[PDB]
RNA sequence: UAAUUGCGAUAACGAACGAGACCUUAACCUACUAAAUAGUGGUGCUAGCAUUUGCUGGUUAUCCACUUCUUAGAGGGACUAUCGGUUUCAAGCCGAUGGAAGUUUGAGGCAAUAACAGGUCUGUGAUGCCCUUAGACGUUCUGGGCCGCACGCGCGCUACACUGACGGAGCCAGCGAGUCUAACCUUGGCCGAGAGGUCUUGGUAAUCUUGUGAAACUCCGUCGUGCUGGGGAUAGAGCAUUGUAAUUAUUGCUCUUCAACGAGGAAUUCCUAGUAAGCGCAAGUCAUCAGCUUGCGUUGAUUACGUCCCUGCCCUUUGUACACACC
């Protein structure tokens, strides 16, 4: 929940009203053990405008 | 006691103490009776605890204040004062400690004795401000037993609050004072003080 | 029956220990204890004087024995308490870092600790031995 | 800690420093109401001097109390950490002192006679009897002088 | 400079202690136009044959 | 490369907000009258089978104390 | 200042010979009787315990609780 | 294995996990034994519900209690109430109905929350105050 | 206050108004039906109906009410 | 001291403009068969019980 | 009824905006899907104490198993239910029982029509008009000032101590945030009384800081009612840190100096349950600076559950020569 607190006014006078935004990220990750065909196809497609991928290999 | 035991061991007249009697810190939870008509249903005693310390929720609805052990009505209304606003472990302590002293003098139950200090500082009968235009007049009013429970507690700690501010004594030891001089009318306790002038002009305007 | 000191309460088996680290002899301290503070976020000197540095290295002990590893920061959020910033509110700020850290060597070199990988103090089997002795000890004071 | 007796070897009241100093009040925080040294610097002291903290101000020997004016005005001697002190660099000898009594009244003017003397913005403000740390004064001190 | 600063009287807490406080440092708001705001200064209005052009 | 744009287009112009926004500050600016401007609007914006339509106009015209209109037809909701 | 402060011999022996009848002694008992301030007074209830009238039946610090032998 | 059971009991936010299985008799918390836990002015909060059952019935089962968050009232309410539902759960899966209705009824018939757990939870301050309901302060003029 | 809104109320009545041959004085089963025959957008708002259409079907049994 | 003890068995209203009081009707224990409505002064519930110190004097209205 | 929320009366009948619905969060789920970025049980491997089996730890993967706790996806769950008081036996309200929860479940987000010459041209490269435009009211550079002190007023912070200060010792949270064309969060090891220095390290993060070992608070001492060791103003002297720069003293440190304040006039603010108040964090701001605020959890009371007396505002009735509407 990444929050913002700010008076909803653009000037100082009013009652003191805040106002409180939040955008929201939600992270999931999924484990696969596959051979270098497979995830170049499954990661060239099944692509989503908002939804961010990233694709690593690693063990370290 | 017919005793049982096993790995984590406990104390011998610790589990006497406890799955015998279900007394409070230590001390006869029995017996003990409002030495008065009226008060019973609004003075507890019974189901009886061991320490005055609740998960309980009393003020949910109007009149459940009125269930709570009485003893531990004591309790919370001494953590005051602001510098003691919370602070439960305190009340509950110094409450142990009063316990301890006014059971030590003159013997007794100390619980009952403090069924005594309740029973007796509850006034009567009070006056409240009624107009009748401009220059208000004092009308006389029968208060109820609640609220002679409620201003019986105000009036015991408030008191041995007042007493136990720039005096060598403690809390402990001022309130046994006021439970002790409050088991039976002195008039060298702040709340029989306080009660009795409450009823002197309850009746002079009347 | 067996004891670790996870039987004994804390202030039971720190004064014990205390008064047999004084009853020993080998400790290793500094020299400027008495005129220390132990805190920035404290007024006076400790009260004890003559003593409180067995109190501190026995709760270390104590303390280090329980958990994994613990540096010496750890100690020093650990021993932090309320400072009084006069006519400001009170925040909280950490204790000495040469007191404990002097410590951490002083109860290294007497064998009751170790630097272990990871960092930080690690309890020492030797350190185990006279910690759950000690706590045998202390328990049998009330047998 | 013990019950004492003694017979009439403690005096209570009792006079040094040109100051004097209550006898039936613990020695540390007795020999504090002396202008130069605070409860700290006392206690330490009375640690180095070897005196136990728990007897009162009149139950010493005259010996302790010799030994305690001593170690008092002879501080880095006996071994005292210097920043364990209230006048380090005596700004014209350099060394470290820690003024005492009558005299630390006759320091304070000193150091003010320096900064007036010298003209700086300090000076003029202890001069004009105002608040000299840079604090807001719109609001505070209606009274004072 | 600073040397008339410390030499100057006239100057430092006493001087202004021994002086009165002015009537004016604890009146108040002042106000002036307020009860007026409804009412237009310009003196000079619309005219309906503009306003009915206009919306 | 890394950046490729493609010009698409809305399908039904009348019900989005910003379309028709631009649209009578369009008409305003040819110097239509306020009334036909937004009663146009709110006319086209209906008859692309909306469910409700409104147009809040705020400011001085011709006169210069300001005003407001409101210019509203069909259904709509306002809370939740 | 005001008296209270010490250990005048005789205050030790009034002491001594006052704890009967005391039906409760603590620091705020020890005190009101024109007597011993609460260093002495600690250390008053400490030493009579070592034997003598005043049973411990109570714990801690700030409270004080004692009764007589019998 | 061997029979066994994991409960727990909360309080504000401190959780109280518990686990029960079959043994002589132990009863630890976090690492150390029931006749610690202080605040130990509320010993006999976490002590109750051994007496209120009689204080045999734990020779054939053991305990172990780990808490996290809370403050420290909470966490004694949250290991107290973790141990009955413990007890009360290793009847209804191991010895029998008529017994875990029995010792649920004698908990209940008393309680403090034991099997129940509290919802009490902190409210959220708003814009105003330094609290949940607690606005500032005005002067007017 | 626990005063039932007008939205509620009206599908309670025109629900129990046709659909007597079916529901009863017991709330689960009327909450399904009212699931299996009304399409309502929101849980709660589907038990409010069916919880006030169910205390009108037990004030119903004995006597009639207005509408 | 003729204390007597009488026992709340209705809640009528609310006297004084403050509403504070609680106009009540009760009914004596000892020696029972009469009613005498009285006010309180705080919280009351049916079956109460009042000790009244004026054994016949009773009250209405209040401003 | 919190509600133009309903019931009912009834020349009205049946609706739509607004309230409600809805959305968000805290509450329930041994039921589904799971996980070395979460955790549990067993086994290896290993230390200590007991030794009779045991009790208490270690081992970012030694394996196997699991999903109670943790996490977030889809669901379920409450509809004031069941019974019973009370009222036009209508809406409802009261009480007991059950229940995670029965005060709109607790707290918020949104929220119609209309008004004010309320505030903002010192947020905008939003803008009409007017003024200024080269000795500038443009811009930039140096230095000073917004902090200046006889005094009046408002928000506060710290206190007058013994339900206390001190010193040991016990020791527990939840909302957060953190370094690419950079130096942010920083464990750990040494050095120093301290502040801080220094040598390395993990972490772009459920993985590292961090279990944020926070504070009230708990425990054993010391002091003993005395402007006291309560209280910490004012002030002198010395060390450090941020920064091009700290003098009018950014902040932090150590010694000394030891004020007013002995519960506070008339007046006046806020508040009904994990609420009040007490307690400390994190975040904003931020090179450095919180006695501020936005949130957060910790400890946890007293007193109502009422009314129209003070006040403030709504609503009808009535008057009106007002309608630019009592300015």
């Amino acid at each position: 929940v990444l929050k913002i607190s700010t008076r909803k006014t653009p000037n100082g006078e009013g009652s003191k009203t805040w106002e409180t935004y939040e955008m929201r990220i939600h992270k999931r990750y999924i484990d696969l053990e596959a051979p270098v065909q497979i995830v170049k196809r499954i990661t060239q497609i099944t692509i989503e405008p908002g939804v961010d991928v990233e694709v690593v290999v690693a063990s370290n | 006691f017919t005793p049982v035991v096993l790995a984590t061991p406990i104390p011998e007249e610790v589990q006497q103490a406890q799955t015998e009697i279900k007394l409070f810190n230590k001390w006869s939870f029995e017996e003990v009776e409002v030495k008065d008509a009226s008060l019973v249903d609004y003075v507890q005693v019974r189901q009886p605890i061991f320490v005055a310390h609740t998960a309980g929720r009393y003020a949910n609805k109007r009149f459940r204040k009125a269930q709570c052990p009485i003893i531990e009505r004591l309790t919370n209304s001494l953590m005051m004062n602001g510098r003691n606003n919370g602070k439960k472990l305190k009340a509950v302590r110094i409450i142990k400690h009063t316990l301890d002293i006014i059971n030590v003098l003159t013997d007794q139950n100390p619980i009952q004795v403090v069924v005594d200090a309740i029973t007796n500082t509850g006034p009567r009968e009070d006056t409240t401000r009624v107009g009748g235009g401009g220059a208000a007049r004092r009308q006389a009013v029968d208060v109820s037993p609640l609220r002679r429970v409620n201003q019986a507690i105000a009036l015991l700690t408030i008191g041995a609050r007042e007493a136990a501010f720039r005096n060598i004594k403690t809390i402990a030891e001022t309130l046994a004072e006021e439970l002790i001089n409050a088991a039976k009318g002195s008039s060298t306790s702040y709340a029989i003080k306080k009660k009795d002038e409450l009823e002197r002009v309850a009746k002079s305007n009347r | 029956p067996g004891v670790s000191v996870r039987d004994v309460a804390a202030q039971d088996f720190i004064n014990a220990y205390a008064s047999f680290l004084q009853r020993q002899g080998k400790l290793e301290v500094p020299g400027y204890v008495d005129i220390v503070k132990t805190s920035s976020g404290n007024e006076m000197p400790p009260q004890d004087a003559e003593g409180w540095f067995y109190k501190r290295a026995a709760s270390v002990a104590r303390h280090i024995y329980m958990r994994k590893q613990v540096g010496v920061g750890k100690l020093n959020k650990l021993y932090g308490g309320a400072k009084s910033r006069g006519v400001r509110p009170y925040k909280h700020i950490d204790a000495s870092g040469s007191i404990n850290r002097k410590v951490l060597q002083a109860l290294e070199k007497i064998g009751i600790v170790e630097i272990s990988p990871k960092g930080g103090r690690r309890i020492s089997e030797n350190g185990q031995r006279d910690l759950d002795r000690i706590a045998a000890q202390t328990l049998e004071e009330d047998e | 800690s013990l019950v004492v007796q003694e017979q009439g070897s403690f005096q209570h009241i009792l006079r040094l420093l040109n100051t004097n100093v209550d006898g039936n009040i613990k020695i540390v925080y007795a020999l504090t109401t002396i202008k130069g040294v605070g409860r700290r610097y006392s206690n330490l002291v009375c640690k180095k001097a070897d005196v136990d903290l728990h007897k009162r101000a009149g139950e010493l020997t005259q010996e302790e109390l010799e030994r305690i004016v001593q170690i008092m005005q002879n501080p880095t001697h006996y071994k005292i950490p210097a920043w364990f002190l209230n006048r380090q660099n005596d700004i014209t000898d350099g060394k470290d002192y820690h003024t005492l009594a009558n005299n630390v009244e006759s320091k304070l003017r000193d150091d003010l006679e320096r900064l007036k003397k010298i003209r700086a913005h300090r000076g003029i403000r202890h001069f004009w009897g105002l608040r000299v740390r840079g604090q807001h004064t719109k609001t505070t001190g209606r009274r004072r002088a | 400079g600073n040397e008339g600063a410390i030499r100057d009287k006239t100057a430092g807490r006493r001087n202004n202690r021994s002086k009165d406080v002015t009537d004016s440092a604890t009146t108040k708001k002042s106000n002036t136009r307020r009860a007026t705001d409804r009412h237009s200064r310009t003196g000079k209005t619309d005219t309906k044959k503009k306003v009915n052009q206009g919306w | 490369g890394t950046i490729v744009l493609y010009a698409e287009r809305v399908q039904d112009r009348g019900l989005s907000a910003v379309a028709q926004a631009e649209s009578m500050k369009f008409k305003l600016l040819n110097g239509l009258a306020i009334r036909r401007a937004a009663y146009g609007v709110v006319r086209y914006v209906m008859e692309s089978g909306a469910k409700g339509c409104e147009v809040v106009v705020s400011g001085k015209l011709r006169a210069a104390r300001a005003k407001a209109m409101k210019f509203a037809d069909g259904f709509l909701i306002h809370s939740g | 200042a005001q008296h209270a402060v010490i250990l005048d011999q005789e205050k030790y022996d009034r002491i001594l010979k006052e704890v009967p009848t005391y039906r409760y002694v603590s620091v705020s008992v020890l005190v009101d009787r024109l007597k011993i301030g609460g260093s002495l007074a600690r250390i008053a209830l400490r030493h009579l315990e070592k034997e003598g009238i005043i049973k411990p039946i109570s714990k801690h610090s700030k409270q004080a609780i004692y009764t007589r032998a019998t | 294995a061997v029979p066994s059971v994991q409960t727990f009991g909360k309080k504000k936010s401190a959780t109280a996990v518990a686990h029960v299985k079959a043994g002589k008799g132990l009863i630890k918390v976090n690492g150390s034994p029931i006749t610690l836990v202080e605040p130990e002015i509320l010993r006999f909060k976490v002590y109750e519900p051994l007496l209120l059952v009689g204080l045999d019935k734990f020779s054939n089962i053991d305990i172990r209690v780990r808490v996290t968050g809370g403050g420290h009232v909470s966490q004694v309410y949250a290991i107290r109430q973790a141990i009955a539902k413990g007890l009360v759960a290793y009847h209804q899966k191991y010895v029998d109905e008529q017994s875990k209705n029995e010792l649920k009824k004698a908990f209940t018939s008393y309680d403090r929350t034991l099997l129940i757990a509290d919802s009490r939870r902190p409210e959220p301050k708003k814009f105003g105050g330094k609290g949940a309901r607690s606005r500032f302060q005005k002067s007017y003029r | 206050g626990r005063v039932r809104t007008k939205t509620v109320k009206r599908a309670s009545k025109a629900l129990i108004e046709r659909y007597y041959p079916k529901l009863t004085l017991d709330f689960q089963t009327n909450k399904r039906l009212c699931d299996e025959i009304a399409t309502i957008q929101s849980k709660r708002l589907r038990n409010k109906i069916a919880g006030y259409t169910t205390h009108l079907m037990k004030r119903i049994q004995k006597g009639p009410v207005r509408g | 001291t003729p204390v007597t003890l009488a026992k709340v068995i209705k809640v009528l209203g609310r006297t004084g403009s403050r509403g504070g009081v609680t106009q009540v009707r009760v009914e004596f224990l000892e020696d029972t068969s009469r009613t005498i409505v009285r006010n309180v002064k705080g919280p009351v519930r049916e079956n109460d019980i009042l000790v009244l110190m004026e054994s016949e004097r009773e009250a209405r209205r209040l401003r």
